[PDB]
DNA sequence: CAGACAGCGATGCGGAAGAGA
DNA sequence: TCTCTTCCGCATCGCTGTCTG
């Protein structure tokens, strides 16, 4: 396994002018730079604009118990945690419409 | 001080009113008595300012009663409330002022305090204290050089002079601090015992934590939980944060047992960790430090075994990081007060469910423990649904005629076994047993006078509980009532308001009473306070009869016995008659059968 | 079901 | 009224007698 | 033979009551 990037895109960036990584849900662009040499021009960050509010995120921390939700490694194993997260998907699967996806951290 | 025409005192003239006295839901009397309103917006943030400095007397669904004390100031600054901290808002919060009176008083309690303070080091008690001034001018009694064991200023002080000093340095007004420092202090390690996440703390329960953990030493003072609402799980909590040696002590065998399970229960701390200093039983207590005793036992006054000896000289030695007293209320007494000083502990919290008594010495918990950090509001419990709604009620029982006749003939004291002891409430409580018993209802009888408690049972052929009665018959009695079906009623004696672990049950009948206690009304009240699964506030599935005799002394208890339950908020409903009991067959239905109920009452001597 | 007694549903008093 | 002693009903503890391996 | 278990005998507390001042 290779350990950086910037190894294999260097004649891309090298060869072309001038090169647009485009990217949607992009993690803050100043790592890249870091990641991958090269010198940017510009970083900026598009902020989509509607008339109506779209997307509405929200973050669940805390449970019906009042109870730390974090998915650590030690506290995977904790059952209330895992119960938690049973209760808010029933309560959120009856609310919600047809159409839902739960991502969770690994298969196991 | 001003007295108007009627009763009342007149303060007209003593302080003005805000002009925006609607906005303001907050009264403040000369005399420290404070007035909130349970239906303003505001309710909620003047219900914690003024519980963290006055301790509740009264606290109806309307109008709540606050006064506040130098022991519930102290408190507050504890708690890091300065008198500024305190004082300013207190005059936004009211509505009329603040007279001068209490600003003076707030002022002086305030400052009067952190300027003393007590800390127990490799068994000495320093009095240190940052200003030096304090300890010249506190040096004019006699008193304080005899005590004394024959910046920064501390000196040490005799352990057995302790309490003595504690109440004089009160009156003094100069307070001590028993502030524990369990965060920084290296002589005492701390233990291996922490809180597993299955255990659940309430938010009453956590505000109560909350203050007696003002900052990062712990706070050595009283909290006041019902019995249903888990004290037992707060005072587990406490030990757990501490990190340090705590000594739980219990009242009786049962109490010893309950607590040794709730620590294994609620905390990770192993089983061979825990001790039982019990004379019945005991674990090795010197070999563990978490240990779990009784007053009687560490306070024993009579010759001590040998086995027994050697582990009170171990505890002595040691210095304890909490010292768990349940029950407080019996700490007041003569050989309970003396445990106090024979262990060492930095900070010793109290727990309990009703802190009442007749005799004046409660206050001294004020010094013995410490101020009284929280005192749960039972009827904001009983909305939240931790507590079971009770529909409380006194059944009206009008004595018979010829029983009054001897009671009010004789002059001397059969009475207590008379009224006690007559066909209207007999057929009142056979009646109501017979109500509830239909409705799959748990009855749980009390009578302070076991010979009408036997007379009773033998009667409606119940399985009465007393003193002298057998633990394995005991056990097996409690067994059937909670699981057997057929039976759905134990007739409990003085015992079960002591302590112990009773099923919950729906209705809660008192034929008798022992006097005037507060305390006991209250502890027996506990006992259907036990929420059920899917109750609900206001359906009143929980019920409490306190059956009287009319124009009889009972009556005069009863009112003065119920006393400390009123000022929860709880309402006693009287009940007069009893519907269908004129229908319904019950006994002593002829005058024959009422007449040898005397003859054997008069016989009874 | 399981609804509460008439004697403290209502007051029992003479009145 | 008031202080000391005591009763009835509860509790704890410490010194002496039956089954059971 | 221990061993546990169990049972008398002291001491204590809650609250009230009695008794002579």
């Amino acid at each position: 396994s290779c350990m950086d990037a910037s190894l294999a895109i260097k004649p891309v960036f090298e060869r072309f002018q001038s090169v647009i990584i485009t990217s949607g849900t992009l993690s803050p662009l100043d790592i890249y730079p870091k990641i991958l040499d090269f010198h940017p021009v510009t970083m900026a960050t598009f902020t989509m604009t509607l008339a109506r509010v779209c997307l509405c995120p929200m973050i669940i921390g805390r449970g019906n118990d009042q109870v730390a939700i974090s998915s650590k490694f030690e506290t995977r194993e904790d059952i209330a945690v895992i119960r938690n997260y049973g209760n808010l998907l029933l309560e959120m699967s009856a609310v919600v419409p047809d159409g839902i996806v739960a991502f969770f951290t690994s298969y196991q | 001080t001003k007295v108007d025409e009627y009763g009342a005192k007149d303060y007209r003239l003593q302080m003005p009113l805000k002009d925006d006295h609607t906005s303001r839901p907050l009264w403040v009397a000369p005399d420290g008595h404070i007035f909130l309103e349970a239906f303003s917006p505001v309710y909620k943030y003047a219900q914690d300012f003024l519980v963290a400095i006055a301790e509740p007397v009264c606290r109806p669904t309307h109008v709540h009663e606050y006064k506040l004390t130098a022991y519930s100031l102290y408190a507050a600054v504890s708690v890091g409330l300065q008198t500024s901290d305190i004082t300013e808002y207190l005059r936004k919060l009211s509505k009329t002022g603040v007279p001068d009176g209490i600003m003076q008083f707030i002022k002086l309690c305030t400052v009067s305090y952190g300027k003393v303070k007590l800390v127990l080091k490799h068994n000495r008690y320093f009095v240190e204290s940052c200003h030096p001034d304090v300890i010249q001018h506190l040096l004019q009694d006699p008193v304080i050089r005899e005590c004394r064991l024959r910046q920064t200023v501390s000196f040490e002080v005799k352990q057995e002079m302790i309490e003595e000093l504690q109440k004089r340095c009160i009156h003094l007004e100069y307070p001590l601090l028993a502030e524990y420092d369990f965060r920084n202090d290296s002589v005492n390690p701390d233990i291996n015992i922490d809180l597993k996440p299955t255990a659940v703390l309430r938010p009453y329960q956590e505000k109560s934590l909350r203050k007696m953990f003002g900052n990062g030493r712990a706070r050595s003072g009283v909290i006041v939980l019902p019995c249903g609402a888990g004290k037992s799980l707060v005072g587990v909590t406490a030990a757990c944060t501490v990190r340090k040696r705590c000594l739980v002590l219990g009242n009786s065998a049962v109490s010893v047992e309950q607590w040794k399970a709730q620590f294994k229960m609620w905390s990770t701390i192993d089983d061979s960790q825990i001790c039982r200093f019990t004379s019945d039983a005991k674990d090795k207590p010197i070999g563990c430090s978490v240990a779990i005793s009784t007053y009687s036992m560490l306070g024993h006054t009579t010759k001590r075994s040998w086995e027994a000896e050697r582990v009170m000289e171990w505890l002595k030695t040691q210095e304890w990081g909490l010292m768990i007293l349940d029950e407080v209320h019996t700490i007041p007494a003569k050989m309970f007060r003396r445990v106090l000083t024979i262990v060492q502990a930095h900070c010793k919290l109290g727990l309990t469910a009703t802190l009442v008594r007749e005799d004046d010495k409660i206050v001294d918990l004020n010094f013995l423990i410490g101020p009284k950090l929280y005192e749960a509001n039972w009827m904001e419990l009983q909305n939240n649904g931790y507590i079971a709604k009770v529909q409380c009620a006194e059944v009206w029982c009008p004595m018979s005629p010829e029983f009054y006749r001897e009671y009010v003939a004789i002059k001397t004291k059969k009475r207590i076994l008379l009224y006690t002891m007559n066909p209207n409430k007999f057929r009142a409580c056979q009646f109501l047993i017979k109500f509830h018993e239909r409705r799959n209802d748990k009855i749980i009888v009390f009578a302070d006078n076991v010979f009408a408690l036997k007379e009773y049972a033998i009667r409606l052929n119940k399985p009465y509980i007393y003193g002298p009665t057998s633990q394995g018959e005991r056990m097996q009695i409690l067994q059937n009532f909670k699981h057997n079906p057929k039976i759905n009623t134990i007739f409990i004696s003085k015992v079960g308001d002591t302590s112990f672990d009773l099923p919950e049950a729906n209705v809660l009948i008192q034929i008798s009473s022992h006097g005037g206690s507060r305390r006991q009304e209250a502890q027996r009240l506990g006992r259907v306070l036990r929420a059920k699964k899917g109750m609900v506030a206001e359906e009143y599935n929980a019920f409490f009869y306190s059956l009287v005799s009319q124009d009889t002394q009972e009556m005069a208890y009863s009112t003065k016995r119920q006393r400390f339950l009123v000022d929860q908020g709880y309402s006693f409903k009287v009940i007069t008659k009893l519907a269908g009991m004129e229908e319904e067959d019950l006994a002593f239905s002829t005058k024959e059968e009422q007449q040898q109920l005397l003859q054997k009452v008069l016989a009874a001597t | 079901a399981k609804e509460r007694p008439i004697w403290l549903r209502e007051s029992t008093v003479q009145g």
